[PDB]
């Protein structure tokens, strides 16, 4: 159930004595909650150990960091969103032009979080836009929808390596690190309807989640 | 003892860009100033004319011919519409070498004398080097006026000149100090050993005008090592003697700049010191080393970190584009894919949207790298460019200044060392640590056999609270002037019982390798001030 006030994440902190690869433990890692406030939230401007942003009421979307070896740091994205603020309406037919961002994280480099701008388009039901990068104008990704499910989204990369990754990809239509993308249509809490678009989608080179917003 | 007797033996001249500025129509290339191409010339001057008849389009332009043609010697400003010569000659003298000093403007037909009163030995080494003499002058003279001449030229030289065309000269009047006089520098007329000084190009002179500020040698080599400087010259932090005039006068005279901090008749010919003040003013500037205990963000936007695996393996200094100075001993070839480039963090295991990662295309480790003496202890990293991008640029990072020269600091100078080092009991560091050390002039006595001073540099604090430890290998030795611009002195590269007095860091001399570096990524891109 949604709480925006009591939000699960891991904190962890380094072990202070951690001594070099004399033994496995490095961090300890424990259980805490937190409450958003509008717009982004975090904790520390030099070592954050979550990352959240409130567009409304409704919907928050970040990640919080999490390790499984007790080793290696990973970032592991998740989005929430009401239940009942979720628009099941019909769509085949629906128009108009989205904003938002695209938060992601490469397989080599899984505890830094990266940031990209996403566009967004639908017209009667067909769906395309584009991905850019913070500082500069590559094309790195491709929205394209399929016919029968606006809801469900494929998405490709265009670039042979995505920023802070060193990992090689394929580009094009038929390149094996597609995957696909759950569009969840969100109204807003002051009755705007389907204000705002989630989702997360993830590969094993690299995994994100989508923070949209409709713009008209 | 105003000398240096150690500098002297480097025998510095006035082409030594490790010690003087070169000029506008020079570059600096393996520690010396050598002579731009015509081509490399700003296009903004003033059209002028050399003795050979040929015009040129900047004053640069044919102090750059004079450079390789020593006979196409400066003759007037402007176009050659007149032919006119500029002469000087010696009359009422014993000797060729002596006598009064009368010059010949190119604009006017008469021969007339020259004032005494603004007669310094730095106008009679140009007057002599202009008759052909190429060892200069010898003394000044003044003598009494012609009663039946009333006027006179005053004349100023800044003392590089090849001819007393490219000084200036003033509407004078015949006043109580009489006329100039000289006699010209000559072997026979040479000072005895005993009590002179040795220019490099052999002219001997008096040990008392060595290190006064004035330029005594044709090369400037008697002020160019000097512990103090006598009367009134000025005294740079690297050991030159500039004269007073030349403070708070506009132009950086010393290396450092501290010539030019804390600072609040009519014309027979035009100022050529003048246009090669304006020419200086249009060489491209470089903007490095200006920014906009755990520390903060932009505290170190140069700090550089590789880390192999999940381990920051050693530190790094951004020094422009894709390129990062590093200890050789911190990387190996064989471990190419493995690198990674971690900038604007402070916490490795916590980075922030901030932070960005770049993988590693190239690296070069110094050819005389011994892994046994650590001597030569530089590694360049190249960063792997974007393959859409013309120019690989950092937006959230600013490049340090890299020191072209070893005497751009001086022992105890206040520098910064930075890591991701070991803390104190061997503790795990997980955030940027920032400390301040100082320089020791000798340290051959803790490390006898194994210090060299040419390439290897002691630093440390008195006390030992604050020191590098295992890690922070590859971080940098960075000093701020006096124009609070950073410089990347050094990089670390060994410390034994790291973190206890009497035993200094070592790090390597960076400045001692500028020119290696230069080569290797561009010299234009790391350079400053013609350099
Ligand atoms: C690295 O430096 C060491 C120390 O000088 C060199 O080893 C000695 O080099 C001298 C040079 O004349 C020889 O006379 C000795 O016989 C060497 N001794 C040993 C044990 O090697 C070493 O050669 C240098 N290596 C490189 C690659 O520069
Ligand atoms: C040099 O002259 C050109 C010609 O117009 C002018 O555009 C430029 O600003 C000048 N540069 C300097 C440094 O005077
Ligand atoms: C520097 O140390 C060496 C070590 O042998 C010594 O010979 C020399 O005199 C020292 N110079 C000083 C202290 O100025
Ligand atoms: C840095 O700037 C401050 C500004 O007043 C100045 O006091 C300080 O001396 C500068 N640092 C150095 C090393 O000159």
């Amino acid at each position: 159930s949604y709480n925006k006030d009591a939000v699960f994440t891991y904190e962890l902190i380094a072990n202070p004595d951690a001594d070099y690869s004399d033994q496995k433990l490095i961090l300890k890692k424990e259980i805490s909650y937190i409450k958003l406030n509008l717009g982004i939230n975090q904790d520390n401007k030099n070592a954050p150990s979550y990352i959240f942003n409130l567009l409304d009421d409704n919907v928050y979307y970040g990640f919080y960091r999490d390790t499984q070896d007790m080793n290696r740091i990973e970032n592991k994205y998740t989005y929430a969103f009401k239940k009942e603020a979720e628009n099941f309406d019909n769509l085949q037919k629906f128009n108009a032009t989205y904003e938002g961002q695209f938060w992601f994280s490469s397989i080599d480099t899984p505890n830094v979080p990266t940031v990209a701008r996403a566009f967004l388009t639908y017209n009667n039901g067909r769906v395309d836009g584009e991905i850019l990068a913070k500082h500069w104008n590559e094309k790195l990704f491709q929205i394209t929808g399929f016919d029968n499910n606006p809801r469900k989204v494929e998405i490709f990369p265009t670039v042979e390596y995505l920023p802070n990754s060193g990992t090689r990809l394929t580009k094009g239509a038929t390149s094996p690190h597609r995957f696909q993308m759950d569009l969840h249509f969100i109204n807003s809490t002051n009755g705007e309807k389907n204000k705002y678009l989630v989702g997360q989608g993830s590969t094993e080179q690299y995994w994100g989640v989508l923070g949209m917003e409709k713009k008209q | 003892d105003f000398v240096d007797k150690k500098c002297l033996t480097e025998k510095h001249t006035h082409l030594s860009c490790n010690k003087v500025f070169c000029q506008p129509w020079q570059k600096c290339i393996d520690g010396t100033c050598l002579c731009k191409l015509p081509y490399q010339c700003p296009k903004n001057g003033t059209r002028v004319c050399s003795t050979n008849g040929k015009s040129y389009s900047t004053y640069c332009q044919q102090k750059s011919f004079e450079c390789y043609r020593p006979e196409a010697k400066f003759l007037k400003s402007g176009a050659c519409t007149g032919g006119g010569q500029f002469s000087v000659s010696l009359s009422n003298g014993k000797q060729d070498s002596e006598g009064i000093v009368a010059v010949k403007l190119a604009d006017l037909d008469t021969k007339m004398f020259v004032c005494g009163d603004s007669w310094s030995i730095t106008e009679a080494n140009v007057a002599c080097i202009d008759r052909g003499f190429q060892l200069g002058a010898l003394d000044t003279h003044r003598r009494d006026p012609d009663p039946n001449s009333a006027e006179c030229l005053h004349v100023r030289c800044r003392g590089l000149e090849t001819s007393l065309a490219e000084c200036t000269f003033t509407k004078g009047v015949h006043n109580s100090e009489g006329l100039a006089g000289v006699v010209c520098y000559t072997e026979s007329a040479a000072p005895p050993k005993k009590d002179s000084f040795q220019c490099v190009n052999g002219k001997r002179i008096p040990q008392k005008k060595a290190c006064d500020g004035v330029n005594d040698c044709v090369d400037k080599s008697d002020e160019l090592c000097c512990k103090d400087c006598r009367g009134e010259g000025f005294l740079c932090k690297s050991g030159v003697c500039i004269p007073k005039q030349y403070k708070c006068n506009g132009e950086l005279d010393c290396i450092t700049g501290e010539d030019e901090v804390g600072c609040e008749a009519e014309m027979l010919t035009a100022d050529m010191d003048a246009e090669r003040k304006f020419t200086k003013s249009f060489l491209p500037k470089l903007s490095c080393g200006v920014k906009n205990k755990p520390a903060k963000m932009g505290e170190f936007p140069w700090q550089m970190a590789i880390k192999e695996g999940d381990k920051i393996h050693c530190g790094g200094i951004y020094i422009g584009g894709c390129w990062i100075l590093t200890a050789a001993h911190c990387v190996r070839i064989s471990r190419m894919h493995r690198y990674q480039i971690w900038t604007s963090f402070t916490d490795w295991l916590r980075p922030g949207f901030q932070t960005v990662v770049h993988s590693v295309n190239r690296i070069i480790i110094h050819e005389n790298y011994n892994g046994t003496t650590y001597q030569n202890d530089i590694a360049l990293i190249e960063m792997k460019k974007r393959p859409n991008e013309k120019e690989c640029v950092l937006s959230k990072s600013i490049p340090a200044c890299v020191p072209w020269s070893p005497y751009l600091f001086q022992p105890n100078d206040k520098c910064i060392v930075s890591g991701w080092g070991r803390e104190k009991d061997n503790q795990k560091v997980y955030s940027l640590r920032w400390g301040e050390v100082h320089l020791i002039n000798n340290c051959s006595e803790f490390y006898p056999g194994r210090y060299f001073e040419k390439e290897m540099q002691c630093a440390g604090t008195d006390d030992g609270s604050i020191d590098a430890c295992k890690g922070d290998s590859g971080g940098p030795l960075v000093c701020q002037d006096v124009n609070n611009v950073t410089y990347v002195w050094g990089v670390v590269s060994w410390g034994e019982n790291c973190g206890k007095s009497e035993f200094p860091g070592v790090y390597t001399k960076v400045a001692n390798y500028f020119d290696w570096i230069s080569q290797h990524v561009g010299r234009s891109l790391i350079s400053q001030h013609n350099i």
